[PDB]
Formats: C-alpha cells, sequence, structure tokens
RNA sequence: CUUGAGUCUCGUAGAGGGGGGUAGAAUUCCAGGUGUAGCGGUGAAAUGCGUAGAGAUCUGGAGGAAUACCGGUGGCGAAGGCGGCCCCCUGGACGAAGACUGACGCUCAGGUGCGAAAGCGUGGGGAGCAAACAGGAUUAGAUACCCUGGUAGUCCACGCCGUAAACGAUGUCGACUUGGAGGUUGUGCCCUUGAGGCGUGGCUUCCGGAGCUAACGCGUUAAGUCGACCGCCUGGGGAGUAC
C-alpha cells in the first residue's frame, strides 16, 4: 500500500519535510518498508531525501541530540 | 549546461546582509550566460539541531543552469565566507521552475 | 463447438466477482454449517452466524438465495468470503440513497458513545458514529427513554474508514491513513472493528480505512497468559476496541479489549 | 525515547509507556548487538540463516497444516 | 547548602553495577549512590533489588536539598533500569520526564572481541 | 561516455550516408575517440582499474574491427589508419 | 543475406570504479566545573584505576576511525569486492522502438592484466580494536580459553606480495526440454472507474516434474538433452614435499 505509486511522484523531495516526517521515527530513525509498505524503489529515494534533510538540519538525526 | 540546485544557510545575525549576497551570487551566474530558474528566500528558520551552537538560521534556495566552473567558484566562496554556515549544491536533471512545498 | 466458447463468455456475462448476484441456493443445512452454490468451482463452508437475524435463530431453509463475496480463490479447497459482508454493500446503498433527496430515513436508536458519537444500529448491524451525529443540537439522549425510537439523520461519515454518526429524535429538523493519524487518537477512543486473523499472540482487529491494530493477548479478557485468543473472542467479528496507543511512524496502533 | 508525564497521569502508567517506547526503539537490542564485534562473515551467516529459518516456518509448516493432526 | 526544587536523576545501569546520581538541572551533581556501595558484591549488585536500594540511598542523600520535581535519564542496559525509577518514585519525587540516554554509535568504534565461553 | 554531439560528428565524417552509424570504419573511429578521451582520465586516475577494464575491452574491440577490415578490404583499412593515425 | 556479433537514438535502476569535500552519533584523551568513595571486572575473584578526588555528572577543545536507522536470501561488479551525504572524472548492465554494419563470431596452451586477509618496503597517521608481550585468574600444569593492560598491525600515499573453504567446493559460449510461489528492475496496452487488469523483456530466491545421479541431491540459473573450445584427475601415504 505505497503512497508514492498512487500519487505517482517522479522523485521524492527532501524539502517536503512534512511528508518525510510520516516516514521518520519519534526517535528520528527512518521507518522500515515492511511497516510503511512503501515500494522498494521509492523507499531508497525516501531514505536519501531524509538523509539530505538531516544534513540541512531540516530533520533531526536523533531525538536526544542538541 | 548542468542544472544545479543550491541551498545555503546563513548565520541569523547576518540576515540583513543576505539579499546582497544573493544578488552577488546571481550576478556571477549571469556572467557565464547561466540562467537562474527559481530563487526562494526561505528566511529565518528553526534548526532541527544546533549547528555551530546556534538554533536558528537563514535558508536560501536557488536553482541555476550554469557551467561547472562557476558552480565550483560559488562553492569556494561559500566555504571561505563565514556568514554562510552550510551549503548544499546538488545536481538535478531538469530546470524545476515550480515552487517548493514549504513556500507553498 | 463455439457453442462452448460463446457459453463461456455468456457465463462470464452472467456472473460478477463481488457478493452482488444473489445466486447461491442453500443446498444443505446442518448446525453449524450452511452451504450454497453460486456457480463457483466449489461450495462455501458458510457459518451459521452470517445467517441468523437479530435474535439468534435461522431464517433461510433450502433453496434460498443470498450472494456471498469473491476475489479470493482457493486456500487449499473451497470457495468464498462470506455473504454477510454482501449485506454491507446493501447498507451502503441505503446510506448513499440519502444523497438523492438529502435525507435517508429508517429508525436510528442511539443510547451511548463508545468513542464520542452515539452508537446507531440499523437492522441487524450496529454502527458507531462521531459524538455530534447522535443529536441535532445539545439535546442528549441520556434523558430520553433508553434505546429510543427515532431514525438516524446523518451528521458525519468518514467515507474511507467506515464510521457513521447519525441524528436521533428531532423529526422537524431537516500516505493516506498515516499523515493525519490524530482522529481516533487522543487516549482511549473506542472503535467498532472486525477482527481478521488471530496469530496466537494476537487478534488483528483493523477497520479504520487501511490500518492495523493488534489487541495482542495481554488484555483481551481479565486473565493474562492461559487465554489463547481463538477461544476467547471469535473469527471475523466487530468488537469493542479502542486505541490505547498510536505510533504514526512505525504504523503500530496498539489497541486493547480489556476496557 | 524522550517522554513527559501528562497532567494527572499515574506513575506506573508512565513507566509502562516509557518501557513500550524503549521496546519500539529497540535500544536494548542495539546495545546487546554492539557489545562485541561480530565478524562480517558471522553477521552475513546469521542473516541468511535467520532468513532460511523464516522461509521454512512460512511454507513447510503451511504445507503441514493442510493435513489434519488426528 | 542552597536548596533546589527541580533536578535530574541520572541512572547509569551497567550489567555489573548500577550508579544513581542526582544532580541539578544545569549539570552539577548533588549526590550519588551505587549498588556496589549499598552493601552488595558480585552476583548481588547486578540485580534490580540492589539498584533500587542504591536509588533509595541516593534519594536519602539529597534530602537536605529539598527536591520535589525530578526528571530521570536512564543510561545503559541492565536490571537497574525500571526498578531504580520505581524506587525513586516511592522515595517521593514528582517524576516529570523519563528519558533514555543510552549511547548508541552510528557505527563508529570497533567493539572488543567476542568472548569464547 | 562520449557526448552525443561528438558522436554524431564522428558518424557524419566517417560514415558514407551519415545516417549509417554502424559502418565498421565509423565504429572504429568512435572507439578511437573514446580511447583518446579516456587516456586523459587514466593519466590522472591510475588506480581506477574497473574503468580501465572497459577501456581495454574497447581497445580489443577496435583491434578486432581493424582486423576484420583488413581481410575484407585493404585500401579502406589503410585509409582509416591514415585518418585516425593508428600505427596498426 | 540478417536470425549471431556489434554501432547509433531515448530513457532506466544501481554500496560499480577513481578523486575531492562535508555531516552527525559514539569511543579515547586534554582543560575546567559539580561531587564523594568507590569504580571496574568475573562463574567467582584478583591484577588494574581511585581521597594526589576516580567512577558518575555537565561545559569546552583535540584527534582518528567507522558510517546506526534505511537494509531486504535487496542492488551493482569478471572475480576479489563495494554501504552516511554532496560534487567532479569514469566503466558496465537493462529496456523501448526504429535505423545501420553484414558473420565482424565462440573458445584459448603460452602471454598480459586485475586479484580478500595477513605480510613486506619508504613516508605519514594512530581514536577504537589487538597478534606479540606483561600481570591476575582458572588448572595437576595452562607457554590457552576468562580478566586488566598492551606493541606491531588495522587507517592514508606510492610500490611489492599473488595466495584463501579466492566455494555454487559446479570452466566459458550457444541451442533445446513440463510447472508453481516470490523478489527486483524496465516496458506495451487497458475505463489506472483504485492500492489494480492482461501481457512482454532483464537479473534474481525458494519448491518441485521428466530426466539425470552412488546416493545425497540437481532440476529452464541442470548436476537434464546436445555441440564448440579449453583446464584438470588416474589408489592411500611419502608430498603439493625434495632437487
Amino acid at each position: 500500500f505505497c503512497r508514492f505509486t498512487a500519487e505517482g511522484v517522479q522523485e521524492i523531495d527532501y524539502k517536503d519535510i512534512a511528508t518525510l516526517k510520516n516516514y521518520i521515527t519519534e526517535s528520528g530513525k527512518i521507518v522500515p518498508s515492511r511497516i510503511t509498505g512503501t515500494r522498494a524503489k521509492y523507499q531508497r529515494q525516501l531514505a536519501r531525501a531524509i538523509k539530505r534533510a538531516r544534513y540541512l538540519s531540516l530533520l533531526p538525526y536523533t531525538d536526544r541530540h542538541q | 549546461m548542468r542544472h544545479y540546485e543550491i541551498v545555503f544557510m546563513v548565520h541569523p545575525d547576518q540576515s540583513e546582509q543576505v539579499p546582497g549576497m544573493i544578488e552577488r551570487y546571481t550576478a556571477a551566474i549571469t556572467g557565464a550566460e547561466g540562467k537562474i530558474h527559481r530563487l526562494e528566500d526561505w528566511g529565518r528558520r528553526q534548526l532541527a539541531y544546533p549547528i555551530n551552537k546556534l538554533h536558528k538560521a537563514h535558508y536560501v534556495l536557488m536553482n541555476v543552469e550554469a557551467p561547472q566552473e562557476v558552480i565550483d567558484e560559488l562553492e569556494t566562496t561559500f566555504r571561505f565566507n563565514d556568514a554562510v554556515i552550510r551549503s548544499m549544491v546538488m545536481r538535478t536533471k531538469h530546470a524545476v521552475t515550480e515552487a517548493s512545498p514549504m513556500v507553498k | 463447438e463455439s457453442f462452448a466458447q460463446l457459453f463461456e463468455e455468456s457465463l462470464k456475462e452472467i456472473e460478477t466477482r463481488p457478493g452482488s448476484i444473489v445466486r447461491g441456493v442453500v443446498v444443505a443445512i446442518d448446525k453449524d454449517v450452511v452451504l450454497v452454490d453460486a456457480g463457483l468451482k466449489s461450495e462455501s463452508a458458510i457459518p451459521a452466524e452470517q445467517f441468523k437475524n437479530a435474535q439468534g435463530e435461522l431464517e433461510i431453509q433450502v433453496g434460498d438465495e443470498v450472494d456471498v463475496a469473491l476475489d479470493a480463490v482457493e486456500d487449499g479447497f473451497g470457495e468464498t468470503l462470506l455473504s454477510r459482508e454482501k449485506a454491507k454493500r446493501h447498507e451502503a446503498w441505503i446510506t448513499l440513497e440519502k444523497a438523492y433527496e438529502d435525507a435517508e430515513t429508517v429508525t436510528g436508536v442511539i443510547n451511548g458513545k463508545v468513542k464520542g458519537g452515539f452508537t446507531v444500529e440499523l437492522n441487524g448491524i450496529r454502527a458507531f458514529l462521531p459524538g455530534s451525529l447522535v443529536d441535532v443540537r445539545p439535546v442528549r439522549d441520556t434523558l430520553h427513554l433508553e434505546g429510543k425510537e427515532l431514525e438516524f439523520k446523518v451528521i458525519k461519515l468518514d467515507q474511507k474508514r467506515n464510521n457513521v454518526v447519525v441524528s436521533r429524535r428531532a423529526v422537524i429538523e431537516s500516505e493516506d491513513p498515516w499523515v493525519a493519524i490524530a482522529k481516533r487518537y487522543p487516549e482511549g477512543t473506542k472503535l467498532t472493528g472486525r477482527v481478521t486473523n488471530l496469530t496466537d499472540y494476537g487478534c488483528f482487529v483493523e477497520i479504520e480505512e487501511g490500518v492495523e491494530g493488534l489487541v495482542h493477548v495481554s488484555e483481551m479478557d481479565w486473565t493474562n497468559k492461559n487465554i489463547h485468543p481463538s477461544k476467547v473472542v471469535n473469527v471475523g467479528d466487530v468488537v469493542e476496541v479502542m486505541v490505547l496507543d498510536i505510533d504514526e511512524e512505525r504504523r503500530r496502533i496498539s489497541l486493547g479489549l480489556k476496557q | 525515547p524522550v517522554i513527559k508525564v501528562r497532567e494527572n497521569e499515574p506513575f506506573d502508567v508512565a513507566l509502562r509507556r516509557f518501557k513500550r517506547s524503549c521496546e519500539k526503539a529497540g535500544v536494548l537490542a542495539e546495545v546487546r548487538r554492539r557489545e562485541f564485534y561480530e565478524k562480517p562473515t558471522t553477521e552475513r551467516k546469521r542473516a541468511k540463516a535467520s532468513a532460511v529459518k523464516r522461509h521454512a516456518k512460512k511454507l513447510a509448516r503451511e504445507n503441514a497444516r493442510r493435513t489434519r493432526l488426528y | 547548602r542552597k536548596q533546589v526544587s527541580d533536578g535530574v536523576a541520572h541512572i547509569h545501569a551497567s550489567f555489573n553495577n548500577t550508579i544513581v546520581t542526582i544532580t541539578d538541572r544545569q549539570g552539577n551533581a548533588l549526590g550519588w549512590a551505587t549498588a556496589g556501595g549499598s552493601g552488595f558484591r558480585g552476583s548481588r549488585k547486578s540485580t534490580p533489588f540492589a539498584a533500587q536500594v542504591a536509588a533509595e540511598r541516593c534519594a536519602d542523600a539529597v534530602k537536605e536539598y529539598g527536591i520535589k520535581n525530578l526528571e530521570v535519564m536512564v543510561k545503559g542496559p541492565g536490571p537497574g533500569r525500571e526498578s531504580t525509577i520505581r524506587a525513586l518514585n516511592a522515595a517521593g519525587f514528582r517524576i516529570t520526564n523519563i528519558t533514555d540516554v543510552t549511547p548508541i554509535p552510528h557505527n563508529g568504534c570497533r567493539p572488543p572481541k567476542k568472548r569464547r565461553v | 561516455s562520449l557526448s552525443t554531439e561528438a558522436t554524431a560528428k564522428i558518424v557524419s565524417e566517417f560514415g558514407r550516408d551519415a545516417n549509417d552509424t554502424g559502418s565498421t570504419e565509423v565504429q572504429v573511429a568512435l572507439l578511437t575517440a573514446q580511447i583518446n578521451h579516456l587516456q586523459g582520465h587514466f593519466a590522472e586516475h591510475k588506480k581506477d582499474h574497473h574503468s580501465r577494464r572497459g577501456l581495454l575491452r574497447m581497445v580489443s574491440q577496435r583491434r578486432k574491427l581493424l582486423d576484420y577490415l583488413k581481410r575484407k578490404d585493404v585500401a579502406r583499412y589503410t585509409q582509416l589508419i591514415e585518418r585516425l593515425g593508428l600505427r596498426r
């Protein structure tokens, strides 16, 4: 039950923070493709986006850090 | 030539200097017959974690179709400039002119 | 000849996949198993509990016709998913009928809110609706004679996940689950959900528009460990459950049943 | 697993919640894993072995199930 | 000594020994106690009970500071983790936040070799 | 890889029809250009072994093509090797 | 001549390679604050570190190495192998249609290259880990297993080494022979009326038929049915040793 297949997105955006936030943990970790049911191709992209965000301090690497 | 996408983060005390910097950056791009497809001052923004001890910073997005030499130059400038904390020049396939989801 | 080919496309034309065409004739009854034959590869092992109406006793003898459902084929040997869901489509059609004249009228009798909306029951089935839907104003059916007779005037429906809150008394008055997972959230919003499969640690009640709930083994009852959930509740049945916990991230809404 | 006790929330309940959060995180498990160095080979082996086991559980057992026990 | 209303309890829970340290909110330690210090050795001090008693001791030690509110930070794997916090609660502080602060590297340093037993 | 425009140019010059592209000579030329390009790269990056494998393969292919040309039609081959400046 | 082989067009996914940047977590050390008697470790201990203020805790700094989550009997690579993020240079694979070349092919003794880990050379680096070494245990002994330390080395540059259960213990290339359940990555049509429906390609995991096999098993990714080329075996030891 993938979101990105239905939406039909060409590429996942690191700037689209809200969307990312659904796929990240309360502890900051990226959520598995088993749980979200994201398609494999998209999942990787999502992960990459998240990573990018983390570099730009848009998303946090973890809950504890400060 | 090659469609880059740049996002740089300025120190929040230098927020009034930002426009000038942006202008300068644009100018350089223009110089080598480089187009600038979108440009979005995101403004002051709360950081997810405190980079270099400070909690807010001033984000500027900028999409550019420029030659790589100029990109390199820009990068160099960023690295030496102390106002800009982070940058992230990042290649892209197309021009991507439509606005960002956080501006909208 | 092409008699058979034409007969095949004919028989394709005179059946469909869901429980739509009331076709299976009840050809053997024995407690506790009904069985039909809707022009499928095999006969259904029907429960008796998809066919007794509103007070417990059976209603249909030999020859009687209800459609069942489909789109699932062969678990080893056999054919269907149950006809009772069939019924849900009919209920949906009546609810939809409202749209035409902007008023579906039956009887709705709603005594109380498990999760903020009085429960309304139509015919055999009982549904849960959001708190406003029960009363047109601030009248509140707590002062009304218990389990009173009105109809249901619809207040709110969730259109994907099936929750419908309907309008008792006052006759005169006339990606997708996981972003905004804050509706049934706040601590203990009770829900009516059909269980799906009980995995010897769990029960997997999950109804609210493409989610997954567990009610695992620890609550379920007021005995902890010796319980074995297949003995204690059911298979395929709409029950008392509420959230107790949501993680919108690692999609594990951890419902409960000891409440 | 950062948590804040809600207004008029019991202590025990809070503790339980915290525990749950911890479990979700898989923090303890992670710690256990990083106690000692696992050779890459060993890590590989476990992963594949585990996978194999899972597969066995899923299919062979299902086949068994088809036939009644008594 | 200056009295303080709110502070932190740091619970360092190892496999061998629990260490409870009550501090002010800024970082400055007020008191501490350990399962090894509480009169438990080897088998005994690596237990929940031991941890609890250490916690209790710690609480007793920071009586003079007059601490009412308390946020707990739990570190490491151990028995003294749930037990310790329970003990603290019993001792009678309003537990405000319960945080986990185990140091998880993001694959950094090589751990020591696996024991052959 | 070789840029599209460059490739096109190469095809036009050596290919008789200019739409042909698959002419032996044309192919050889294409290979040769690529090899030349990669020389610069490999001067810089001596440990890039994987990449060098591809280059080697290309070279081999070119050689094969040349050989084929030789047996078929000598004059053409000679011309080609004059144009490209291939010692053999 | 165009079916093999290759070239061109447009896309596609990728831990493929080389180079240069950078990010965050964690360990270690240094400086300082708070604080007070233990810490650490084990099966149990002790060596060890601690009132010369350790351990704990907070602040600041240094430096190195590796990249949690994603992450998968997932992907890429001839094999060895390859995993944060960004850029530059760069090799291959696959699909979609066309267009072209016209057997240009397959295999390969010698030959040439690439080739984990350890190891060697010269110059750097050195956090963690740790052969050697030392002490403490255990023991009849313990030149081990366990504990506390700990140097080569691991890291980088450029050379050499040329081996591994370098394994699918299965040479490469091509053709042909019943099925099922998946994964991954394209792509054509179809009301995408929805996460779908019907195909068609590539790579891939498991089960199983005929057949094959000493049996175990293999089974369209063959260990089946055949062809082409090469490599290799001829009882165990002596020996992959001596010269």
